[PDB]
């Protein structure tokens, strides 16, 4: 029910260095 | 190469 | 993984080592999918041709890792397996066609920061992210060309078109697997390569901002050949037979 949801970006709203990458391309 | 883990694991 | 970068801590939560006790060494990578959970590709247990048949005791899972061979102490958590299942279709006399097993843990792991399920997906996430073009990201600690990391890679991969995936290979391609890729020309490259195996492919809703696992790193030839593409499970087409397996046992 909290799956996904990372506890050091999500939860904090920090993104990883690369998603923007992935999230870019949908 | 690989670290030695717990033996209490390893049991 | 070949031609990927260093993890960064945390950002891979629920991805987890699956771990030979003797000698020891690492298997395979695998996904933690709840508190009990483990789903990893069949072939890493169980593979005839060459003579690879592993049992509940012949494993150790290492979750919350990132060394790949340090033991990291107050991170890490290993748990020991209490039953392994193999989807019973199965085929790794041809195709390895559904390549896919659960592993219940003896005993439920805590999450923490560096410990964390991924979701499996719903028929309409499903539907909207498994596209050719779109990029997921493929984790592990195995081989750097086709020597290993010192440190969990990550690399981010497109989805590619059903036909081009059958036009790369021999191999009789089914509706149970999906090929990731960059093709010769696009001029970017990675691949999964040895001991990736069982690890997750996942790809990140932009609708609710959770991360799903829509593939299980299962088979390719070579590592980052030109032509060539990694070939995955299709988590969704066989999670009525997870729902079963979980909801059984
Ligand atoms: C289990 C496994 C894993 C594998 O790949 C292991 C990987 C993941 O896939 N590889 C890549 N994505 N590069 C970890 C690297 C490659 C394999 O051989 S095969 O594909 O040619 C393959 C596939 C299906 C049937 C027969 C054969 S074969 C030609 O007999 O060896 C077999």
């Amino acid at each position: 029910a909290d799956c996904g949801l990372r506890p050091l970006f999500e939860k904090k709203s920090l993104e990883d260095k690369t998603e923007r990458e992935l999230l870019e391309s949908y | 190469d690989f670290e030695e883990i717990p033996e209490e694991y390893l049991q | 993984i070949v031609e990927g970068s260093d993890a960064e801590i945390g950002m891979s939560p629920w991805q987890v080592m699956l771990f030979r006790k003797s000698p020891q060494e690492l298997l395979c990578g695998a996904s933690l999918i709840s508190d009990r959970w483990v789903l990893t590709a069949a072939h890493c247990l169980l593979y005839p041709p060459w003579d690879k048949n592993f049992t509940e005791n012949d494993l150790l899972v290492r979750i919350g890792k990132h060394s790949r061979t340090r033991y990291e102490r107050n991170i890490e958590k290993i748990s020991m397996l209490e039953k392994i299942y193999i989807h019973p279709r199965y085929n790794w006399r041809e195709n390895l066609d559904r390549d896919i097993a659960l592993m219940k843990l003896k005993k439920p792991v805590a999450f923490s920061d560096y410990i964390h399920p991924v979701c499996l997906p719903d028929r309409e996430t499903a539907a909207s992210l498994l596209q050719a073009g779109y990029k997921g990201r493929v984790t592990g600690w195995g081989n750097l060309k086709e020597g290993q990391p010192s440190v969990l890679q990550v690399v981010n991969l497109p989805i590619v078109e059903r036909p081009v995936c059958k036009d790369s290979t021999r191999i009789r391609i089914t509706d149970n697997m999906f090929c990731a890729g960059y093709k010769p020309d696009e001029g970017k490259r990675g691949d999964a390569c040895e001991g990736d195996s069982g690890g997750p492919f996942v790809m990140k809703s932009p609708f609710n901002n959770r991360w799903y696992q829509m593939g299980i790193v299962s088979w390719g030839e070579g590592c980052d050949r030109d032509g060539k593409y990694g070939f995955y499970t299709h988590v969704f087409r066989l999670k009525k037979w997870i729902q079963k397996v979980i909801d059984q046992f």
